[PDB]
RNA sequence: CUUGAGUGCAGAAGAGGAAAGUGGAAUUCCAUGUGUAGCGGUGAAAUGCGCAGAGAUAUGGAGGAACACCAGUGGCGAAGGCGACUUUCUGGUCUGUAACUGACGCUGAUGUGCGAAAGCGUGGGGAUCAAACAGGAUUAGAUACCCUGGUAGUCCACGCCGUAAACGAUGAGUGCUAAGUGUUAGGGGGUUUCCCGCCCCUUAGUGCUGCAGCUAACGCAUUAAGCACUCCGCCUGGGGAGUACGACCGCAAGGUUGAAACUCAAAGGAAUUGACGGGGACCCGCACAAGCGGUGGAGCAUGUGGUUUAAUUCGAAGCAACGCGAAGAACCUUACCAAAUCUUGACAUCCUUUGACAACUCUAGAGAUAGAGCCUUCCCCUUCGGGGGACAAAGUGACAGGUGGUGCAUGGUUGUCGUCAGCUCGUGUCGUGAGAUGUUGGGUUAAGUCCCGCAACGAGCGCAACCCUUAAGCUUAGUUGCCAUCAUUAAGUUGGGCACUCUAAGUUGACUGCCGGUGACAAACCGGAGGAAGGUGGGGAUGACGUCAAAUCAUCAUGCCCCUUAUGAUUUGGGCUACACACGUGCUACAAUGGACAAUACAAAGGGCAGCGAAACCGCGAGGUCAAGCAAAUCCCAUAAAGUUGUUCUCAGUUCGGAUUGUAGUCUGCAACUCGACUACAUGAAGCUGGAAUCGCUAGUAAUCGUAGAUCAGCAUGCUACGGUGAAUACGU
C-alpha cells in the first residue's frame, strides 16, 4: 500500500519495456545514454504532445519511434526537420539514430495527451471541473470501459489543497488483467503544483 | 518523558513547572513509569501555543493537548482533562450466582 | 487444534521417553538430550537394578495428578484433567524439576528424582499433594 | 309544551366515609426448658452479639403495628385517596320506568370549604423501620454509597399548616362525526324441553387497535389533541426571579400576590445524520487463555535526549522516532567551526573578443592557488575571408546560487487504523423537511460470501478471483549438469548414455469436484472416497471511501518571502564520536544440558574482469610471495556451524567469564592521534539468570548455529537474502 500505478504491478506481464537494448552490465553508461534522449523530448512536448516513446538498439543502430498525434508536424511536409534531428540528436548520442514515428490512432484517447491537455486548458485561467466534464464526454464516446480523473493543489488559485476525481465507467484496478495506461501531468501558473493523475479502461 | 520543545529551547523554569504539575497527581497514583511533553510554536500566524501530552498507564495510557495562548494557559487548560481521561476506572463488583 | 502426535519411541519401543526427550530437547539439540536421558536409564536401571518401567512408570503414577485448577470474580475451579495434560504435567515438573536439585550430573539428579519419585517422595510428589490440597479444598465455592 | 333539568316508581353494585367492636398470623422482647460454640452480616471484612450460655429448638406471656392469598389495564371517589371482618349512622352513583312539575339550566370573578407525604403545638402510646446521629469498612480523600446499631418521627385523638411531577404534563358543560376488539353494573329480545349453558340489541363507565380530520412532529382519533357554540382562568424571548420591597395569612417554618436595575441574541420543542456509553445482542482477533522464550539485573554497541562546545550540523518521537533518515562521518562526505579566499562568482546560457581545448617541472604556498618557464596550438569545412564541434581570458547585464525560511502555500512520495469488511451512486418510492429505502429481516461464509424474504430495482469501488512462488505428474530437450548398464580415474577423470536426479517452458492436475448425510429441497454446512495436494493447499503481490492540518521545502520540483561582495562559492585542519547521567534497541557473560583440546559427517543461496586469486612457499596468525583457471551449471570465492567420536576439566567468581589497559605486529589509505579493523603476548572487570513491572510466538513456528550479498580504499553486535537443526502449548472465549 497505500497505492501504486498498476502498470508497476502489470509490467513484467501484460507490456513491453519502456526502453529496450541488449543486456550487458554496461547499464550506468546505457541507461543514463537513453535519458539524455528522454530530456530532449521536451522541447517536441510543446510543439508534438507525444505520448510516450520506446527506444530499441540493434547490434550497432538506434531506433526509437514516437507515439504521436501529430504526423505531419513531426515529419514536416517533406522531412525538412527529422533529419537535422539526426543529426543534433547524434551529435550528442555520439551514434547514429534510425528513427521512425509511430503514429497515434484511436485517436486522441490516450491518458497522456488528454494529461497535459486539462492541464493546460487549466493553466489558461479555467473552472477545473468543466474540462474533465468534456473530458470524459469525449472519452465514452470514442469507446472506453472505465475512467476516472483525479487533480490536487490550490484549485481555482486560491487558499489551500484540496482535490477532486469524477469517476464513471467501471475500471477494474486491483486486478491483474486490465492492461491501462496510467499517466501523470505537472503544471501551476502563479500558485503553487497542480498535477492530475487519470485513469482508463480499454481493453484486456 | 522527552520534554522536548520545537523551537522554543526548554529552560529549567519550564521543567520545574511542568513536573512540578504532575506531582499533584499522587492523589492517583503514581507509580510514575513515563511522561512525555511535546510544545511547539506553529504559527498561524497568530501562531499558538500548542500542548501535546502523554501519559503511559498500569496496563494503559492516556495522551492530552490542546492549544492556547502561551505555554503556561496551555500547561493549566491542559489541565483537568487528564484527571478526568484517567479517572475513574475500576470496581466493578463482585458475582456470579451461579 | 491437533496436538502433533510422536510415533512410538525407538529405545525399548515405549513412546513417552520421545515426548520426554524433547523436553530435554533445548536448542533444538536432540541428540545431547537423548544422549543424557537413555545414560539416565543406564544409571536407575543400575541403582537398585530393575526395568526401566518399574521406577518411570510407578514414579509417574506417584506424581500424575488426576485433579487440577483453574481462574474464572476470580473463582477457582477444582476440575477433571485430560490424560494428554496429565502426562504433559507430570513430565513438565518432572525435568522442570530435574534441574531443580542442584547438582553436577546429567543423569544423576534425573535418576534420583524418578528413584525418589517411585518412592512417593521428593518434590513432585509434593506438587502432586499440594494441588490436591488446592483440590478438595477448593471444592466447595467454584465446583 | 316536554325532548332539557329534577322529584317520583321499581331495580343494581360499590377497597365511599366517620365512630365502635372482635379475630389470626408475623416481628421484637421476656420467662422457662433443651443444648454447645459459634451467630450475624459483607464484593471481601470488621464494627456487634456469645461461657453471665448466645443463636437454634420448643411452650407460654407481653404489647404496638400493619391486615397475606382473593387483587383484575377491576371497582368507588369531585380531587387527594380508598383494600382483615362485623356492627351503627350516612352520602353518592348507574339502569329501566314514567304519571308529577313545567326551562326551574350551564359557567362562576369575588367568596367559601375539602386536600398526599413532610412538619409545629397540647397529650398519649411507642413493636418494626429509619433522617439526624455514634461506629466499622470502603476511598488518593468519603462528611456518602456499603455493614453495625439508634433518636426525632413513623402510630391514635385534637388542632394548625394549605404546598407537589396535586400527571391524562390535556379547564367545565352541550351536541354531531368510520370501524373492530375486549372488561365492569344493568336492562330488553331470541334461542334452550329450563340458557346455567349461548346468540342479538341497548345504556353507563372502562381499556386496546385503528379511517377521516387535525398535527411543527411526536401523535389523539366517540373517554378527540377532530368539528362548532357558551363561561372561567392563564401566556407574551430567556436570565435576573417566583426573587426584593410592600400587603394579607400563619405559633413558626414558610405561604399567597408579585416587580424592576442591568444583562444575553439567543433560550427552547419534535425529529434526522454522525459519534459516544462507566448500555445491551452477536461475531473475530497471541486480545484472552494454555505454553515457551525474553526486556528490565551485569559489560559492549548504536540512535536519541540531557550535558557540553569555537562546532559539537538539520529533521524525524505514543503504538506509527529512538540499529531512522544516513544501505558505510579519519580527509571526502559535512550541512558545522577555524583560518587562508573569490565575487556575472563554485558552476550554467545568452551578447562581445579569440581559440582546437594544456602536459613536465621550478619558486612559494598548508593547499587553494598563484609567479614563470612552458606547448594548449582552428583539427570538419574554406574559392584566399569565413562557417564551425570546442576554446582562452576578459567584458557584458540579465544572471548564477542559496543545505536561507515556510510539509499549515503545495505537488510528488509514504506510514497509520486495516488486509478490517465495508463504502457510494443512477432510477423510482417515502416523507413538509432534513433524511431513509437499496446497505434492512432468516440462514450461511474468513468477507456486503451466497441464497431466501422484502418499494425497491440496478450499477460502481472494495473481498475472492485474475498474476508470482511453492507441493505431484507428463512432455520438450542433455552441457559445464547426472552415472542407471558398463569399462575406467585419486577423483564422472576418460569413453560413452541422458536412463536417473537436475535443468527452463507448456502441459494435466484440486474446482465441494465425487459421493454420503444435515439443511426453507436452496444457500450452505458435517462426513467419506480417491488424489501429490479438499474446502479461497501454503505464502507473495495488491492496502476501498478515508482519518491523523501525520511526515518530507534536506529526493525532485515549486507558490510566497529573504539574501546577493554575501544567508552565496573555493582551500588546509578540526567536528558531526566529547560524558555526572538517563531512554530505547541489539549484542555478550553469568557454565557441567557445560568450558579446553584432538579426529570426522551434512546445505542453501550468491559474487567475480581484471575481479574471483587454486595449489605451492613464508610465518604464532593477521597477512606476504608466486602464479594455474575463470565473465561461469564449469574455475575460484569457500570451509559450513550446530553436530558425531573421544580426552580432560569436576562446580571455584572456576580453563566460567571476557570488558579493561599496555606491548609487538598485518592490511588499506598520501594520511589509522581527536576517529579503521584485525593478528601474537599479558592482564582478567562486573556478572551465578535478574526485583516490581513488561514483550513476542500456533509448526518447520519459536529457539538456536551457520552462510552469502549490498552499502566499500578501508570498515556491519546493523539490514536484506539463504539454509542447517529444531519442540512445548492451543480446553474453551
Amino acid at each position: 500500500g497505500q497505492k501504486i500505478n498498476p502498470i508497476g504491478l502489470r509490467v513484467g506481464i501484460i507490456r513491453d519495456w519502456e526502453a529496450k537494448w541488449y543486456a550487458e552490465k554496461d547499464f550506468a553508461s546505457l541507461l543514463h545514454e537513453d535519458l539524455k534522449i528522454r530530456k530532449f523530448i521536451d522541447n517536441e512536448l510543446k510543439e508534438a504532445s507525444v505520448s510516450h516513446v520506446e527506444i530499441e538498439r540493434a547490434a550497432n543502430r538506434i531506433n526509437i519511434a514516437i507515439h504521436t498525434g501529430k504526423p505531419g508536424m513531426v515529419i514536416g511536409k517533406g522531412g525538412s526537420e527529422i533529419e537535422k534531428l539526426r543529426n543534433k540528436l547524434n551529435a550528442l548520442t555520439d551514434k547514429k539514430v534510425h528513427i521512425n514515428v509511430i503514429e497515434i490512432k484511436k485517436v486522441d484517447l490516450d491518458a497522456r495527451l488528454v494529461a497535459e491537455n486539462i492541464a493546460r486548458q487549466l493553466e489558461n485561467r479555467a473552472s477545473f471541473r468543466r474540462v474533465q466534464k468534456q473530458a470524459i464526454t469525449r472519452a465514452m464516446k470514442l469507446g472506453a470501459k472505465g475512467i476516472k480523473t483525479q487533480v490536487s493543489g490550490r484549485l481555482g488559485g486560491a487558499d489551500i489543497a484540496r482535490a477532486e476525481q469524477y469517476s464513471e465507467g467501471t475500471v477494474p484496478l486491483h486486478t491483474l488483467r486490465a492492461d491501462i495506461d496510467y499517466a501523470h501531468a505537472e503544471a501551476d501558473t502563479t500558485y503553487g503544483k497542480l498535477g492530475v493523475k487519470v485513469w482508463i479502461y480499454r481493453g484486456e | 518523558f522527552e520534554i522536548h520543545g520545537d523551537n522554543l529551547t526548554i529552560t529549567d523554569a519550564i521543567r520545574n513547572y511542568i513536573e512540578e504539575k504532575i506531582g499533584k497527581l499522587e492523589r492517583y497514583f503514581n507509580d510514575v513509569p513515563n511522561a512525555v511533553a511535546h510544545v511547539k510554536v506553529k504559527t498561524y500566524s497568530n501562531s499558538a501555543t500548542k500542548i501535546e501530552v502523554t501519559i503511559p498507564l498500569k496496563n494503559v495510557t492516556l495522551r492530552a493537548e490542546e492549544r492556547n495562548d502561551d505555554l503556561y494557559a496551555g500547561i493549566d487548560l491542559i489541565n483537568n482533562k487528564l484527571e478526568r481521561q484517567v479517572r475513574k476506572y475500576k470496581t466493578r463488583i463482585n458475582r456470579k450466582s451461579r | 487444534v491437533p496436538k502433533r502426535d510422536v510415533l512410538p519411541d525407538p529405545i525399548h519401543n515405549s513412546k513417552l521417553v520421545t515426548k520426554l526427550i524433547n523436553k530435554i530437547m533445548l536448542d533444538g539439540k536432540r541428540g545431547t538430550a537423548q544422549r543424557i536421558l537413555y545414560s539416565a536409564f543406564d544409571l536407575v536401571e543400575q541403582r537398585s537394578g530393575r526395568d526401566a518401567l518399574e521406577v518411570f512408570e510407578e514414579a509417574i503414577n506417584n506424581i500424575m495428578p488426576v485433579l487440577e485448577v483453574k481462574a474464572r470474580s476470580n473463582y477457582q475451579v477444582p476440575v477433571e484433567v485430560r490424560p494428554e495434560r496429565r502426562t504433559t504435567l507430570g513430565l513438565r515438573w518432572l525435568v522442570n524439576y530435574a534441574r531443580l536439585r542442584g547438582e553436577k550430573t546429567m543423569e544423576d539428579r534425573l535418576a534420583n528424582e524418578i528413584l525418589d519419585a517411585a518412592n512417593n517422595t521428593g518434590g513432585a510428589v509434593k506438587k502432586r499433594e499440594d494441588t490436591h490440597k488446592m483440590a478438595e479444598a477448593n471444592k466447595a465455592f467454584a465446583h
